[PDB]
């Protein structure tokens, strides 16, 4: 089995802007390589195939190239769309075999989140559990910090956030964290609130609900 | 975009082959013949409306030669992938029993611009009677060849384009028969 | 007396190291014009190349050479420094590509040569064989019984013989029925009236 | 025109058998053939194996036989069969097209991916639990409404808003694995505040494991 080593593993660029990925074979390939793009919802598209030979429908700003054992795939004027996840292959011989991959991210001016908290609903009251989540819409970067202070006192479990990919349009994340509860340690309190902590806010903002 | 001229022009080491060709739309208008150093017409009446002197694209050629030793040093000697060819075999017209036709052999998507092509008759080298284009340029810079055989169908005869390329471990049988034409589109 | 103009090759700029069944090298150079509304806008592209990579190129539209990879970044430095070179690389719109235009519209751009339509059946579906034309502008519709069908139709597409004409394959899926009449109707440049042929069961 | 499209079971029982099918149109499987790719959950792709369109057929060896690929040209579709799934086979899987039969045609045109999980776990429908808007006058003009997916197996969700109408500005977040061993997500839309008494927000949760189809409106409760 030939080994298949991706260089940048998540490089972090701009807009209009030239980025360059590097795959390197263990054994001796003799060109037979292509770079793949994965948007985000499953989508593969080919862009370059045997080693340099460019896709059809692939504008000129996409590049393969080669020198030695080295393949290295140049993205130049970097656009919105250009921002997924990419894999080199190999296909000289059986098994085929891909690189690990390279997320790559479009930097933009830092973003500051709107944040929004929702009561738990009553269908969810009546199943004995409850949940509160905590939105954090259209921020960016990525890193946030997210706290549960139930009665002005901090939680460390029941707390699972989940976090999107880059919006295509505006490229910023959301965050959604929810809390979970039983109905029975529901009831035992009154403040229940949602501290967030963001580059782009100058102290941490907090919604807050007391069940009224 | 309406049309297209192309002026293509490419060399390959170490097999010293150099090719100066026209193109309109995909199409060759001529091309110059190194060997015999004569500009040679796709079609034999455009020769009759239009010249061009061959000396000039020899010129060419020599500089292409030295450009490609810059580039090959400047590439710690990359060498050229061989990307294998994608062949079909068709006619020229719906083959009708004992009227004159012509098998084409359709050689796509290829690269380096090296092939050998032979036409097997019943699984017989067929000699004489074969043309053959040029190195036809594709746009995604790979190649695109043509050859053709003439003949006279007939249910008593298969047809085999065997293409040997560098992209292949084994050389290429592409079959033809009167009894199954239009099944490989 | 039409004489085809050539556009002259530049040389690369001299500017690398060194190193090493045979390995093959290929250096390719495509002098491309572009067409738009007759002969009215004209895009020049003088383009280099080194196996399938593009690695320099010219625009008209941009008027200066500029790099497709960055191995042909001291190309692409070395021939905008020359003054000279550059003017005729942008007048290539008129010198080389109208030039080429003209000497060939005869034969070329207006070349026609007339289709033949054949009908028959075969794997049960109907064929309609349009062979040996130029251009390859050609519409190809299929009518039942004097009523177009367009819903089962698959088009080969354009098939390039090489030899200055095309070919295509328009079949038809339909049941082919009794005493129906298939028509096929051609439309092409080369033809004063559309062409029809039919076929009766 | 040149299309390929996976079909199978979502959930198969671990030590059972997996049999998924990739109808291919636009091309012909006597011309072109058909490789097979899958994708753990984060982790990269792996070559399963590819039939070629003279039905030469090379497998991974790893598989230890625990693969059968076949074809049916004439009906245009490729199979898959896998023996003996194990938990790590949970997985996404792809087809994709390679002219001829040789290795060094490199594939180009891949399918869409269908998802498929190995797991003794039973398939649950969702719970659909809304977020009401709620809030004061929620900042200059916005409101936050959205639907909680709670307590469903296995993945995936598929989460439209007003019917597909409402696409601006929505935000379905990615599943998390609960304690209990489900999956949990939510969805979210920034719509303006005047428009939460004059436009109806409903969204439409779709779970194919278990058939499960709600449809639940998203009202205010100011
Ligand atoms: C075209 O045919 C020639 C002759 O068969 C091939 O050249 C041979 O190549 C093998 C290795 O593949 C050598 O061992 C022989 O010594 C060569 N013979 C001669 C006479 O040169 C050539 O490889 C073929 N070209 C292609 C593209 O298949
Ligand atoms: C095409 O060129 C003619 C001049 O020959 C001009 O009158 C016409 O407006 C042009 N059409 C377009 C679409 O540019």
């Amino acid at each position: 089995d030939i080994q298949m080593t991706q260089s940048p593993s998540s490089l972090s660029a701009s807009l209009g802007q030239r980025v360059s990925l590097t795959c390197r074979a263990s054994q001796e390939i003799s060109g037979y390589l292509t770079w793949l793009q994965q948007k985000p919802d499953g989508t593969i598209k080919r862009l370059v195939y045997a080693a340099s030979t460019l896709d059809s429908g692939v504008p000129k700003r996409f590049s393969g190239s080669r020198s030695g054992s080295d393949y290295s795939l140049t993205i130049s004027s970097l656009e919105s769309e250009d921002f997924a996840d990419y894999y080199c292959l190999q296909y000289t011989n059986y098994p085929l075999t891909f690189g690990a991959g390279t997320k790559l991210e479009l930097k933009r001016t830092v973003a500051a989140p709107s944040v929004f908290i929702f009561p738990p609903s009553d269908e969810q009251l009546k199943s004995g559990t409850a949940s509160v989540v905590c939105l954090l819409n259209n921020f960016y970067p990525r890193e946030a910090k997210v706290q549960w202070k139930v009665d002005n006192a901090l939680q460390s479990g029941n707390s699972q956030e989940s976090v999107t990919e880059q919006d295509s349009k505006d490229s910023t994340y959301s965050l959604s964290s929810t809390l979970t509860l039983s109905k029975a340690d529901y009831e035992k309190h009154k403040v229940y609130a949602c501290e967030v902590t963001h580059q782009g806010l100058s102290s941490p903002v907090t919604k807050s609900f007391n069940r009224g | 975009e309406e049309h297209v001229i192309i002026q293509a022009e490419f060399y390959l080491n170490p097999d010293q082959s150099g090719e100066f060709m026209f193109d309109f739309d995909g199409d060759e208008i001529f091309h110059v013949d190194m060997a015999k150093k004569e500009t040679v017409w796709r079609l034999e009446e455009f020769g009759r409306f239009a010249s061009f002197e061959a000396q000039g694209a020899l010129a060419n050629i020599a500089v292409d030669k030295a450009n490609l030793e810059i580039m090959t040093k400047r590439s710690n000697y990359t060498p050229i992938t061989n990307v294998p060819p994608e062949v079909t075999v068709l006619t020229n017209s719906p083959v009708e029993l004992r009227e004159p036709n012509v098998l084409i052999c359709f050689i796509d998507k290829f690269t380096p611009p090296v092939v050998n092509v032979t036409w097997l008759r019943n699984g017989k080298p067929v000699t004489t009677g074969v043309s053959e284009t040029v190195f036809l340029p594709r746009e995604d810079h790979l190649f695109r060849k043509f050859h053709y055989l003439p003949f006279l169908p007939s249910t008593e005869d298969v047809y085999d384009c065997r293409v040997e390329h560098w992209g292949l471990d084994e050389p290429l049988l592409k079959h033809w028969e009167f009894d199954t034409s239009g099944e490989n589109l | 007396a039409p004489k085809y103009v050539k556009q002259n090759t530049l040389k690369l700029a001299t500017s690398g190291g060194s190193g090493s069944t045979r390995p093959r090298f290929l250096e390719q150079v495509k002098h491309e014009c572009h067409f738009f509304n007759g002969t009215e806008r004209v895009r020049f592209l003088d383009r280099y190349f080194y196996h399938q990579e593009e690695y320099v190129r010219f625009d008209s539209d941009v008027g200066e050479y500029r790099a497709v990879t960055e191995l042909g970044r001291p190309d692409a430095e070395y021939w905008n420094s020359q003054k000279d070179l550059l003017e005729q690389k942008r007048a290539a719109v008129d010198t080389y590509c109208r030039h080429n235009y003209g000497v060939g519209e005869s034969f070329t751009v207006q070349r026609r040569v007339y289709p033949e339509v054949t009908v028959y059946p075969a794997k049960n579906l109907l064929v309609c064989s349009v062979n040996g034309f130029y251009p390859g502008s050609i519409e190809v519709r299929w009518f039942r019984n004097g009523q177009e069908e367009k819903t089962g139709v698959v088009s080969t597409g354009l098939i390039q013989n090489g030899d200055w004409t095309f070919q295509t394959l328009v079949m038809l899926e339909t049941v082919p029925r009794s005493g129906e009449v298939y028509t096929c109707q051609v439309e092409h440049p080369s033809l004063t009236s559309p062409l029809t042929v039919e076929w009766r069961a | 025109q040149v299309q390929l499209k996976e079909s199978g079971p979502g959930l198969v029982a671990p030590s059972q058998s997996l049999s998924i099918t990739c109808t291919v149109s636009g091309f012909s499987l006597t011309s072109y053939g058909v490789h097979w790719v899958r994708q753990p959950p984060g982790k990269g792709l792996e070559w399963l194996g590819v039939i070629w369109a003279g039905g030469s057929i090379n497998y991974n060896s790893a598989l230890m036989s625990r693969l059968s690929i076949s074809k049916d040209n004439f009906k245009s579709q490729v199979f898959l069969k896998m023996s003996s799934l194990q938990t790590d086979d949970t997985a996404m899987y792809y087809c994709a097209r390679a002219y001829g039969d040789y290795v060094h045609y490199a594939m180009d045109y891949w399918g869409q991916g269908t998802s498929v999980t190995a797991s003794s776990a039973s398939t649950k429908g969702p719970s659909v639990f809304p977020l009401a808007p709620s809030s004061k006058s929620t900042s200059g003009g916005t409101a936050a409404l959205g639907c909680l997916v709670k307590d469903y197996f296995p993945e995936p969700v598929t989460v439209s808003w007003n019917s597909g109408a409402l696409t601006s500005g929505v935000h379905t977040f990615p599943a998390v694995l609960q304690s209990s061993g489900l999956y949990s997500l939510s969805s979210v839309v920034t719509v303006p505040s005047s428009s939460l008494g004059t436009q109806t927000y409903i969204c439409n949760v779709n779970h194919k494991p278990s058939n499960t189809k709600v449809d639940k409106k998203v009202e205010p409760k100011s």
